C-alpha cells in the first residue's frame, strides 16, 4: 500500500492526512482580501501551514518531491507582510494553495532571520 | 510590571512576552506594533542558600 502521488506508505504510523479550516477559500479568492495591503508577485506571511499531495498526505518539502515533478499543495492563514503575529488572528484562510513552483530560503548573512518561503504561479 | 514571571536562574534568552504592555513607558520601549520575542529576560542562578 503506497501513495501513487507522494510515494509514502499507508502502514507508516507517522503518516497524517490534511484537515482544512472552514473559511478555507482557494488561492485566487483569498488573495483578493483587504487583510492584505519590487516583485510582480504578491508577498505574504503565512501561518499554521500544511503541505500535502493531491491525495491529502502531509509531505515534507526537502525530500525533493517538487523536483520529481510532484504537485504539492498547502494551506493555512495568510497574514499581512508586516504582521509579526504567528496566531491566526488578522489572517484569511486558504486551501489547496496552487502547486508549489519553487521553495526558497533567505537569512544567511545578518541575524537569525532564516526565513523559509514558498513560491506559486 | 508587564514582563512574564521567571524564576531564579532563568537562562532562556528569547521567550514570548505572553501579554500586552501595561504602562505608558512599557508601550514606548516595545514599539507601537507587535514583536513576539522578549530578549534577555534572564537572571542569575543564585546559590540555593
Ligand atoms: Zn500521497
Amino acid at each position: 500500500p503506497k501513495c501513487p502521488e507522494c510515494g509514502q506508505h499507508l502502514d507508516d504510523p507517522n503518516l497524517k492526512y490534511q484537515q482544512h479550516p472552514e473559511d478555507a477559500v482557494d488561492e485566487p479568492q483569498m488573495l483578493t482580501s483587504e487583510k492584505l495591503s519590487y516583485e510582480d508577485s504578491p508577498m505574504h506571511r503565512f501561518t499554521s501551514f500544511s503541505v500535502y499531495c493531491s491525495r491529502g498526505h502531509l509531505c515534507p518539502v526537502d525530500t525533493g518531491l517538487i523536483e520529481k515533478n510532484v504537485e504539492l499543495y498547502f494551506s493555512g492563514c495568510a497574514k499581512a507582510i508586516h504582521d509579526e503575529n504567528p496566531s491566526m488572528e488578522g489572517g484569511i484562510n486558504g486551501k489547496n494553495l496552487g502547486p508549489i513552483n519553487q521553495w526558497w530560503l533567505s537569512g544567511f548573512d545578518g541575524g537569525e532571520k532564516v526565513l523559509i518561503g514558498f513560491s506559486t504561479a | 510590571s508587564d514582563l512574564p514571571e521567571i524564576q531564579n536562574g532563568a537562562s532562556n534568552s528569547e521567550i514570548p512576552y505572553n501579554g500586552e504592555p501595561l504602562s505608558w513607558f512599557q508601550r514606548q520601549l516595545r514599539g507601537s506594533h507587535y514583536q513576539p520575542i522578549l530578549r534577555d529576560h534572564i537572571c542569575k542562578d543564585m546559590s540555593p542558600l
